């Protein structure tokens, strides 16, 4: 006799069962007489095989993939992800692709069109809304000619929002189309900011408006399979708005920190959106012990760095506000101790692709970086957290998708595994907690594989 | 639990030297691959009359039924 | 009326809570019952009632256990 | 790392000297060994003296030591904005606070023989009680706690 040696075996072939692949046997007498049902088993070996070579190949050099669970992709895969973008061959991986929003006013999703009129024939007093006004949007739109500016980008959103949200009915149809508008871009966690104050009537306080939205996206998630459900959360806007009124500001600090307990399933109030406009006496010192009790009960807060805060502002929330994320934080390379410390602490950057080149204006389809390039592929390389998001769906009319779609313009050569790394980023700096951070990190494993691999 | 298995062919002398190689030992059991071709009948009744002058060990012969003859590669793969 | 009170030591999160309790039901409530104002078991916050006052509640100070008249 | 301790009853002129050194040693080098940040071992505020530190970006840890509160936790990490909190054994007793260090990523520099020598804690013992060491209830919490010497 000869020995050839013990075999130990394959790790994921040494588990398998003679039950799952059954054996079809006749007997005829002392001999039994087996047959194969199918092939089904040499199909699971390759599949087992092939999978295994991948994860081997690229496996060295895991710890350059946004997610772990890419080390099964074909290293043809592997190599495509290192590529640029490309906006339009690249539509349905990038709609199939488990995303993560950050920044989404409800106050401007409907803002125009039919969206608008479903929200509007919606409403419980039909009689008591308002007439549609006339509000032609800039040549070009969802591109314009020419920066538009943040006064004329706030009036467009004119026919939403407190013009009509005052409406239980329309609220609840604001809410429930904000929400198929999320599944059908296919958004794994959400965070939409509110104005309850807003909304609020004689009859109706801040509170109830709060708890009529939080108890629509909750029956909205409920009725959805496990495997397509938006985890949604809730952050309330303390808007500055001029002239000091602190009225709307510190009933709606008071309650996010109601709510903050009163709910701990389901959509929840996790934090703050300060806003702390620019114009000198506002800024982020508006702090006065504001946004202390915000701190003192765990709530999070996240500024909105506006259309020109220039170093200061990015400074004064960073640290007086401590801020955990910041929105529009375009002018941040112009302090190199900012970028700096934003990366060591670990602070997210929102960023808003077409809003901010519908605001302040971008050069667009660049071969290369210049001095007015949009600042993504320079804030991802310094090591930020960089997020992109959706800022107003209805005034921007522009999806998650479309906005990052647009980068491959904004900003030349970005690759599909930056767009990776900044779902990535944005899903690891939002305000869940380890119940939902499971849930969005289980979702976010199921990357679309690519339609053309070449 | 010990256990041998082992494909025959036209030299049916191959399984029972076979579960001698633990000698005194012996095997638990030991299985029997084969295929429908005729020329390994008689090979199959030895056998059968080997283990049955040699009782103890489960023992058990299987044939291939759409296995006759290896003449392409999908009687290969079905193999 | 909502008790906010001072507890030497210990933590100031419950007086965190009472003014944003207030302040919100305060405008929940307009007929029968009501959280009309605030209490104060302790400091005899010039800060931390600056939310209470723009809402419109009524604060009652308490001198608990003090011979001092400043 | 320059520790920066006030002195009780001493001077803070020393605290000026050390944050000055710390400011200026970290645009010094950049190769080697650094200067990366101060370690405030006199932690009440210190809010202003230590606004130019941020401004230049060194990381500053809040040194805790002989204490029992719970408010200088609370005011090192939003006040004068501490990366590193030192010896807070006693932080559990606010629960509201061991999930904003858990979710802020604010290390916990955790000394076993130095917290064992100066304050004393049941050893090897079968089960965890009430007077076991913090750690692993800091660990499960998902604070960022570490140790040293
Ligand atoms: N891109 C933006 N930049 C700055 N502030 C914004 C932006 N979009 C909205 N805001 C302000 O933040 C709040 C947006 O919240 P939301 O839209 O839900 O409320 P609203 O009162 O209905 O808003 P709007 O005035 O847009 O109709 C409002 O104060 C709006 O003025
Ligand atoms: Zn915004």
């Amino acid at each position: 006799f000869v020995r050839l040696g013990p075999e130990p075996g394959w790790p994921q072939l040494r588990l398998l069962s003679a039950p799952s692949f059954p054996l079809e046997s006749t007997l005829q007498g002392p001999v039994h007489w087996v047959r194969a049902s199918d092939m089904r088993l040499r199909q699971h070996v390759e599949g087992v095989l092939e999978r295994s070579r991948h994860i081997l190949a690229a496996w060295e050099g895991i710890s350059e993939l946004p997610i772990p669970a890419l080390a099964a992709w074909p290293p043809s895969h592997l190599r495509w992800l290192h590529e640029p973008l490309d906006p339009v061959q690249d539509k349905a991986w990038v709609q199939a692709l488990p995303k993560v929003e950050l920044h989404c006013h409800l106050g401007g999703f409907a803002t125009h069109g039919e969206l608008l009129h479903k929200v509007r024939q919606e409403a419980a007093n039909p009689e008591s809304l308002p007439p549609v006004r006339a509000i032609p949007l800039p040549p070009g739109w969802p591109i314009p000619e020419e920066p538009i500016g943040l006064e004329r980008y706030m009036r467009l959103g004119d026919n939403n929002g407190s013009a009509l949200l005052k409406d239980p009915g329309c609220l609840r149809a604001q809410c429930r189309l904000l929400y198929e508008a999320l599944l059908a871009d296919h958004v794994a966690y959400a965070e939409i900011r509110c104005s309850p104050a807003n909304y609020a009537s004689a009859s109706r306080s801040p509170w109830v408006v709060l708890q009529e939205i939080r108890n629509h996206f909750q029956q909205a998630m409920e009725e959805t399979p496990e495997d397509r459900r938006c985890h949604v959360n809730l952050l309330l806007t303390a808007t500055r708005e001029e002239g000091g009124d602190r009225s709307r500001i510190a009933r709606h600090l008071a309650l996010a920190i109601t709510a903050a307990e009163h709910w701990k399933n389901g959509c929840r109030v996790v934090g703050v959106d300060l806003a702390g406009f620019e114009d000198r006496t506002t800024r982020a010192a508006m702090f006065a012990t504001d946004f202390e009790p915000v701190h003192r009960v765990g709530l999070a807060v996240t500024v909105h760095a506006g259309e020109n805060d220039d170093v200061e502002g990015i400074w004064q929330a960073v640290f007086k506000l401590s801020a955990r994320r910041l929105g529009h934080a375009l002018h941040l390379s112009r302090s190199p101790d900012l970028l700096r410390v934003v990366a060591e602490r670990g602070i997210a950057v929102e960023l808003c692709p077409y809003a901010n080149l519908q605001i302040k204006g971008f050069p667009l389809d660049e071969e290369q970086e210049g001095s007015e390039t949009y600042p993504l592929r320079g804030y991802l390389a310094a090591g930020v957290a960089v997020t992109l998001n959706t800022d107003n769906l209805g005034i921007s009319q522009a999806s998650l998708t479309d906005n990052l779609l647009l980068t491959a313009r904004l900003c030349p050569g970005i690759t599909r595994l930056e767009v990776l790394k900044t779902q990535v980023f944005a899903a690891q700096a939002a305000f869940a907690n380890q119940a939902e951070r499971k849930a969005l990190w289980a979702r976010l494993a199921q990357v679309p594989v690519p339609t053309d691999t070449e | 639990m010990r256990i041998l298995l082992c494909s025959v062919g036209t030299s049916w002398a191959v399984v029972p030297e076979a579960m001698q190689l633990l000698g005194s030992q012996g095997f638990d059991e030991v299985h029997v691959l084969t295929t429908a071709s005729s020329k390994i009948s008689p090979g199959v009744e030895q056998l059968l009359r080997y283990f049955e002058m040699h009782p103890g060990p489960r023992f058990s012969i299987s044939r291939v039924q759409d296995f006759e003859d290896l003449r392409s590669e999908q009687d290969h793969m079905l193999f």
